């Protein structure tokens, strides 16, 4: 079963350190997931974002989505809202299989607390996963969990 | 940055995983 | 169902887009 998982956020939130800690510990990886193996392929989002017609179809391919934003970061928090618009124009649909990400939780400076991450996953009916790509903690359960929600729908 | 091309006897797994290189490629030059 | 051919380093971005789209189609119907 072949899934594809697209992870988006604010430039500098370790998206692609939490790709690389997935694949390498390429953008594919087989795993296993509750007894049934998967096939992953990731889209790390990279640059800045921008108005591209082709860069949509490339979202749109996309059947999972991870809005990682940094815990040291309280802007990259505050936008978790305008790529969650994004994905559902794109997608053209308001129920898109998604998780809430918090990366750098290693880090003892934090600006956004867990409640707060809790709270906005709550209020979309997503789960949230607080992950450190630095000392791999909780790295496999954000991409899992995502899986998750694309059986779940 | 371009991921070379897979070649004519490559497989459906070597198609999957170049597929993955382009994704990432293609959207980052947009 | 026909395999895609890749094209060459002297392709384009919209060639490579085109390919892109065209495996994605091939990798669908041939699972
Ligand atoms: N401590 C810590 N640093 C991180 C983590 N993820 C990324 N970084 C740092 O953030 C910097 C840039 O991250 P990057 O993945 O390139 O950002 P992005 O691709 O735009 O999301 C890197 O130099 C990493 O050292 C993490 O989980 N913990
Ligand atoms: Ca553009
Ligand atoms: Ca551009
Ligand atoms: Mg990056």
């Amino acid at each position: 079963t072949e899934y594809k998982l697209v992870v988006v956020g604010a430039v500098g939130v370790g998206k692609s350190a939490l790709t690389i800690q997935l694949i390498q510990n390429s953008y594919r990886k087989q795993v296993v997931i509750d007894g049934e193996t998967c096939l992953l392929d990731i889209l790390d989002t990279a640059g800045q974002e921008e108005y591209s017609a082709m860069r949509d179809q490339y979202m749109r391919t996309g059947e999972g989505f991870l809005c990682v934003f940094a815990i040291n970061n309280t802007k990259s928090f505050e936008d978790i809202h305008h790529y969650r618009e994004q994905i559902k124009r794109v997608k053209d649909s308001e129920d898109v299989p998604m998780v809430l990400v918090g990366n750098k939780c290693d880090l003892p400076s934090r600006t956004v607390d867990t409640k707060q991450a809790q709270d906005l996953a709550r209020s979309y009916g997503i789960p949230f996963i607080e992950t450190s790509a630095k000392t791999r903690q909780g790295v496999d359960d954000a991409f899992y969990t995502l899986v998750r929600e694309i059986r779940k729908h | 940055r371009r991921p070379r091309c897979p070649g004519d006897d490559a497989s459906i797994e070597d198609l999957h995983e170049y597929w993955a290189r382009l994704w990432n490629y293609l959207y980052a030059v947009a």
